[PDB]
């Protein structure tokens, strides 16, 4: 392994500097023999993934917080973690020397770095792009005689997707999602961007709009690429739109068409929006017998805020409609833009990513996804002048790239948790401040994650019936991961 | 008679490897007030001292042919630094000037070259006109950012820029020389270049013809009154020199030849040098954009010497002189060996007010200077004493 | 070492439902995703069915969307297939394998990838007149 | 090999308020963590300080500010400097090292008394 090189820009924490012919590296996780346990620690003073070991005692007579582990509950199962790719990231990665290009790819996928699982591919012309285009633009052609792909799709995305799968040891899945429609299809041009196809389902307009997906999939699958799922529409409500139109669209023409096609193993999610309206939005669609044979799950958004209660909406839906999986489509950054667009090396923005992934997993939600991969120092190239922040920043003139504290906060959860491990259950004895979650690996080993957000140290002890007791201590502003192996 | 290019001879011994050294010097200019220029104002500049370099040269890839009536070879040169002579360390000095690559990419859009890509890129990433760099990076090379982005779509564009790029330890091209066995007058005369008899850039048939010798060697017999044609490679034309006055140095007589005053003038037979029609820019300046592959460059004598008053009256800070701005060559009548020499040049750029692009602002039309250089050769005592025996 | 015992292969009178049986031991079947595969000499490798242990699924080849039927039995740790109609050409070797993911051949990034499958077993082949 | 270390664990036991030298004896392959433990009557063993081969040394809240720990990898010897009569508390001291997959090697310890 090789150590890291710090550098301070004038904030609470520091960042790491990587240039051609140098970088930092890790080692594969290690399981010690019976009788011992291993611990990985990170904090604010400057430690990054430090490893230590210790013994497991036989009997303990002390009094204090005790977290009792009950392996007789099963709960849910875990799918994976991933990220999304756009035009801005593909443009900002390719403008570097080839070794610097290889190092970035090896940092995300190979076993020397954290492990990623999912990729998201927008259909066409996202917000982070220089121009605006669609796949079909010839007016008055009900049959899609003309369907083409641009210079950007065949030279800036496909090569990178092809290269990503060569440096991986885990399965990789893919996704898709639409944004808008061609101008002539829109019956009325109400406003810029999103509009509305005036009419009723079953006319030629909706039938023509329902043949976009099959064409896109069969055109994209000529380069040995296949997908796993699909989404109806992003941001369905144009802020200024009825849970009654969706039920009839999905029911009449969209569903029947996909099954008849050669692609029949592609699933279909239902909603891609906020959660405030979750309890009502389902009760109109799911109760219909015609439109209940096609849905295979629900997707929800997170806005990095916890003021809205999570027990009234997210925790209540699972009671009425079991056997319907939940998925977090995108951890949409608020992008309030009132503060500075990018601050280099800030600890406070790191806590919000971890507190969300620990809150979500407690309410039967499985899966997680981000927005972007790399951005320029000011903010990504945007068409409407809106800016956001990303884990890794890239500077071209000096040929250097930089990391941030959110990288390790994501790596704590992502690296050690495979796909297909349950949640067993943990019970505390007194009210505390810490946050913790317990999971069991498929083989039978265990893993525990502990998070603290205060300025006081706490002593703690964990008891397991099979092997014994283990004691430790947790300082302020730090995050810990414990591993141990059962007989 | 004794002067021939035959092998195992004194002439071949010299031609093969030169026995004397040469040096080069560079001078630059610094902007004084960038903000006022965007509104109504006249620019003001200052000057910076020299930076001496020493060079070495050798001829290679030799070969004989045509029954000893022809020869062919190439020359490679290497450059080295010299600390005590220079004013300061190059790596830690800063210079502020214009932005050339932005201007270059603006010109292509006007001639309908990659119109959409160039226009789209210049809006997402904003750019500025006045920049600051160091002497080393500016002189030898550095990496840009717009060229890096254009390199993706068109893989035939280099992402590096420099005034003298890939010019260390590099040859120019092939050449062909006549031995002179048939007749004495034709000694070391250039005849064939890259299988081409004449250039093709000019319009008139008489204007585009190679003339004279390289300039390092001259015919054995010299006379009081004659015109000597030469071919310089930095320019894209052929020039001539005339006789000025006798001179004596180190006990040896010699003749001094000076550049004329009618080389660049607004007169007949100077039209072929004006493109793309008879209309020309002015007197004392030359348009060499073609030879530079799209970059707008203007060449003239240092400090706008020997030109109209309008050029001098625009940019302040400019005062010309005769003694320090000229060209002279000394020639030995008996044999034709060069004793003393000096060359001078300058690089200028042209600016104007554009409408669609906002970065230009409101700046009046003029011509901007950048830098000028110096070359020199002097004789030493040992060579003179050894030559006196045989001369 | 895990034993992948294949049974039930053979020829039957026309008008009957053939049934294959894959039996496994040495591991807990609830955490393994088993999937039948089919190959023929001088032919591209193909698949027939796949079942996921984590969550129920019935991934099927385009050749028969419903003719086939998959089933599992945790009591005997044995998986079975159900045959409905005999295609003229059904002569090929059938293998019982394993997986480190949930049905990678039908739900992955690359078209028809076969790197993850390991712990392969012997194959059984039955012949139907075309 | 998975494990390539013999028992070893020889613990030198200096007496009084002086420096205690814990040294490793035998053949070893790799080492990850070594430290000291203290046990008192009617109580359980406790951690006082430890050093990772390439890292930092931690301390206990009650003990911090009174003692110091030094180590040398050339001879694999750790000197725990005990201040002269500063520690009023007395107990049984043990030396622990998870030499080497990796396995614990608890070793026989020593005792001392610091009464009023
Ligand atoms: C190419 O390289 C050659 C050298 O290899 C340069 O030649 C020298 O150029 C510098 C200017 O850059 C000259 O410096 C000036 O010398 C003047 C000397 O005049 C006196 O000497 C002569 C006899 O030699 C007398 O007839 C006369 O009466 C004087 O007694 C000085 O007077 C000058 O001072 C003025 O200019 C300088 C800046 O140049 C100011 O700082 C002063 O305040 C003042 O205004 C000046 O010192 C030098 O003399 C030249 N020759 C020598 C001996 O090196 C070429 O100029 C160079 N060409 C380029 C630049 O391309
Ligand atoms: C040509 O003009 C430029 C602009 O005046 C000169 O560059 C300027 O040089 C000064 C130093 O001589 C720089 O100031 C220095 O800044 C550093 C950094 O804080 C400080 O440590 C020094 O004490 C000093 O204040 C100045 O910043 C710099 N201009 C720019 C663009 O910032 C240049 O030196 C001139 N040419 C020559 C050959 O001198
Ligand atoms: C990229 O980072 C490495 C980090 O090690 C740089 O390597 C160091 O370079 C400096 C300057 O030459 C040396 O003093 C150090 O000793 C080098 N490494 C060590 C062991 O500290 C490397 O130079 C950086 N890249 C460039 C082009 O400068
Ligand atoms: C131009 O190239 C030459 C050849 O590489 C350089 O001269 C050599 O430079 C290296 C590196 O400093 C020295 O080790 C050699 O000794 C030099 N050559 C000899 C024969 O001594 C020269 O420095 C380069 N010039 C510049 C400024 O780029
Ligand atoms: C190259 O040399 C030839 C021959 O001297 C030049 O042609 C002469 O041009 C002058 C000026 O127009 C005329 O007066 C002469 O009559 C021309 N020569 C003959 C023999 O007729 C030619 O111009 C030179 N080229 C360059 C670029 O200098
Ligand atoms: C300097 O020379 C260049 C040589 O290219 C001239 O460029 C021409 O400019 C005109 C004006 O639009 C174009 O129509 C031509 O096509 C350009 N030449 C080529 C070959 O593309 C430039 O005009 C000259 N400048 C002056 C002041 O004479
Ligand atoms: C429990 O602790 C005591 C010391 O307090 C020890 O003697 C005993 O062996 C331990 N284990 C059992 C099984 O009592
Ligand atoms: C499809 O594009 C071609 C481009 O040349 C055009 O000629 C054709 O008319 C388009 N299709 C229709 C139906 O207009
Ligand atoms: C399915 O597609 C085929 C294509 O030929 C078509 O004949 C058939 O009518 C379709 N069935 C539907 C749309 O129900
Ligand atoms: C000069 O003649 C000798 C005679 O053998 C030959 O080896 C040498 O190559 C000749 N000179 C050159 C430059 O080739
Ligand atoms: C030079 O020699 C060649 C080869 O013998 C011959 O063809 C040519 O005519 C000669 N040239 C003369 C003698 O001028
Ligand atoms: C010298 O060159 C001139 C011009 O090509 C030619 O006319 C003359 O005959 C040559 N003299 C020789 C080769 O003797
Ligand atoms: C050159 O002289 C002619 C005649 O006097 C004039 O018409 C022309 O404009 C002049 N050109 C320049 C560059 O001034």
């Amino acid at each position: 392994a090789r150590p890291c090189i710090p550098k301070s820009f004038g904030y609470s924490s520091v960042v790491c500097v990587c240039n051609a012919t140098y970088c930092d590296s890790f080692d594969p996780p290690t399981f010690p023999a019976l009788g011992t346990f291993s611990r990985y620690e990170s904090t604010r003073s400057g430690r990054r993934m430090e490893l230590s070991m210790g013994p497991i005692q036989a009997n303990h007579t002390g009094t204090g917080l005790l977290l009792t582990l009950q392996p007789e509950q099963k709960f849910q199962k875990v799918k994976g973690f991933g990220g999304a790719m756009t035009d801005a990231a593909a443009l900002n990665i390719l403008a570097l020397s080839p070794p610097a290009q290889n190092l970035l790819l090896k940092s995300y996928f190979s076993e020397e770095g954290i492990g990623y699982n999912i990729i998201r591919v927008p259909m066409a012309s996202c917000d982070f792009s220089i121009r605006t285009y669609t796949y079909a633009d010839t007016p008055d052609d009900f049959q899609l005689h003309n369907f083409s792909l641009p210079e950007e799709d065949t030279k800036l995305k496909i090569p990178l997707i092809h290269r990503a799968l060569q440096l991986a040891q885990r399965p990789v899945s893919l996704l898709a999602s639409p944004w808008t429609s061609p101008t002539w299809l829109k019956t009325n041009g109400a406003v810029n961007g999103k509009g509305s196809l005036k009419g009723q389902p079953g006319d030629i307009y909706h039938q023509t709009w329902a043949r976009y997906f099959v064409k896109f999939l069969d055109a994209y699958a000529e380069h040995k690429l296949q997908f796993w799922a699909v989404t109806a529409e992003n941001e369905p409500s144009a802020g200024l739109f009825t849970p009654e139109h969706q039920r009839d669209f999905i029911a009449r023409d969209l569903g029947p068409t996909l099954a008849n096609s050669t692609h029949h193993n592609v699933r279909l999610l239902m909603l891609d929006d906020q959660r405030l309206l979750l309890p009502h939005w389902a009760k109109v669609v799911l109760t219909d017998p015609e439109a209940a044979k096609y849905v295979h799950g629900i997707a929800v958004h997170w806005y990095l805020d916890f003021l809205a209660p999570a027990k009234a909406t997210l925790g209540e839906t699972h009671r009425l409609f079991p056997n319907t999986m939940l998925f977090a489509s995108e951890a949409c950054v608020g992008s309030k833009f009132w503060e500075q667009s990018v601050r280099l090396g800030s600890w406070d923005r790191g806590m919000q990513y971890s507190h969300s992934i620990i809150t979500n997993l407690l309410y039967h939600v499985v899966g997680w996804t981000d927005w972007n991969l790399a951005l320029n120092p000011e903010g990504g190239p945007n068409w409407v002048r809106n800016f956001v922040d990303s884990p890794i920043i890239v500077d071209i003139t000096k040929d250097t790239f930089y990391k941030q504290p959110m990288f390790y906060h994501l790596g704590h959860f992502s690296k050690f948790i495979p796909e297909g491990s349950q949640r067993v259950g943990l019970v505390a004895s007194q009210k505390n401040d810490l946050d913790a979650v317990a999971l069991m690996h498929p083989d039978g080993s265990a893993v525990v994650v502990v998070l603290n957000r205060s300025s006081k140290d706490v002593p703690l002890t964990i008891k397991d019936p099979a092997v014994g007791f283990l004691e430790t201590i947790s300082p302020g502003y730090s995050i810990h991961t414990y591993l141990w192996r059962r007989q | 008679k004794k002067i021939v290019l035959r092998n195992g001879t004194e002439a071949f011994d010299s031609w093969e490897k030169p026995p004397l050294p040469v040096y080069t010097q560079f001078y630059f200019f610094n902007v004084t007030n960038p903000e006022e220029i965007l509104r109504g104002e006249t620019p003001r500049v200052e000057e910076v001292g020299p930076y001496t370099y020493r060079e070495l040269r050798n001829k290679a890839n030799i070969q004989f042919g045509d029954n000893g009536t022809t020869i062919s070879a190439v020359s490679n040169k290497a450059y080295v630094f010299e600390r005590d002579q220079s004013v300061g360390d190059p790596k830690i000095d800063l210079i502020r000037t214009l932005n050339i690559p932005v201007l270059t990419v603006i010109e292509w859009s006007q001639v309908h070259f990659l119109r959409e890509i160039i226009e789209a890129m210049l809006k997402a990433y904003q750019q500025k006109l006045f920049v600051t760099h160091t002497v080393d990076e500016l002189l030898w090379g550095y990496k840009d950012e717009i060229l890096s982005l254009i390199h993706v779509f068109r893989p035939d564009i280099s992402p590096y820029f420099g005034l003298f790029y890939e010019k260390n330890g590099t040859n120019d091209g092939d050449y062909v020389f006549l031995t002179g066995e048939d007749s004495y007058l034709n000694f070391t005369k250039i005849v064939e270049w890259n299988g081409k008899t004449s250039l093709d850039w000019w319009i008139t048939d008489k204007c585009n013809m190679i003339n004279g010798t390289d300039g390092d060697s001259f015919h054995p017999l010299i006379t009081k009154d004659e015109v000597l044609y030469v071919f310089p490679s930095d320019f894209c034309r052929s020039v001539y020199i005339t006789f000025s006055d006798y001179e004596s140095v180190q006990g040896l007589p010699a003749f001094r030849y000076k550049v004329p005053a009618e080389i660049l003038a607004n007169t007949s037979d100077n039209a072929g040098f004006c493109i793309p029609e008879g209309n020309c820019l002015g007197s004392g300046v030359l348009n060499v954009s073609i030879c530079k592959n799209g970059a707008p460059i203007i060449m003239s004598f240092p400090h706008f010497y020997q030109a109209d008053e309008r050029f001098v009256s625009a940019i302040e800070g400019m005062h010309p002189n005769q003694e320090d701005h000229e060209t002279f060559v000394d020639i030995n009548p008996l044999t034709g060996i060069i004793l003393k020499a000096a060359k001078r040049f300058q690089i200028n750029i042209y600016v104007k007010k554009l409408d669609d692009f906002v970065e230009t602002g409101d700046i009046r039309t003029m011509v901007f200077p950048v830098m000028y250089l110096n070359e020199s050769v002097h004789i030493d005592k040992e060579t003179a004493s050894r030559l006196k025996s045989m001369i | 070492q895990v034993q992948l015992v294949e049974s039930g292969g053979g020829l039957v009178q026309p008008g009957g439902s053939l049934r294959l049986s894959c039996a496994a031991s040495g591991f807990t079947l609830d955490y393994y995703a088993i999937g039948w595969f089919r190959q023929a000499p001088g032919k591209e490798r193909e698949g027939v069915s796949c079942i996921s242990s984590s969550d129920g699924s019935t991934y099927y080849a385009d050749s028969a969307k419903g003719r086939f039927t998959i089933s599992r039995d945790n009591a005997k740790n044995t998986v079975y297939l159900q045959m409905n109609s005999l295609k003229p050409e059904d002569t090929a070797v059938y293998y019982c394998a394993t997986d480190r993911g949930q049905c990678t051949y039908y739900s992955s990034g690359y078209y028809r990838d076969l790197r993850w499958y390991d712990y392969w077993g012997q194959g059984t082949q039955v012949t139907v007149p075309p | 090999q998975v494990q390539l270390v013999e028992s070893g664990g020889g613990l030198v036991q200096p007496g009084g308020s002086l420096r205690l030298s814990c040294a490793a004896s035998g053949s070893i392959f790799s080492i990850n963590t070594m430290g000291w433990y203290r046990q008192a009557p009617g109580k359980e063993r406790e951690m006082v300080a430890y050093i990772i081969t390439f890292g930092s040394t931690n301390y206990a809240d009650s003990v911090k500010g009174r003692f110091t720990i030094s180590g040398d990898n050339a001879n694999n010897t750790m000197w725990l400097q005990m201040n002269s009569l500063k520690p009023e508390d007395t107990a049984v001291y043990y030396c622990y090292a998870a030499i080497r997959t990796y396995t614990s090697y608890w070793g026989q310890g020593t005792q001392v008394t610091v009464p009023p």
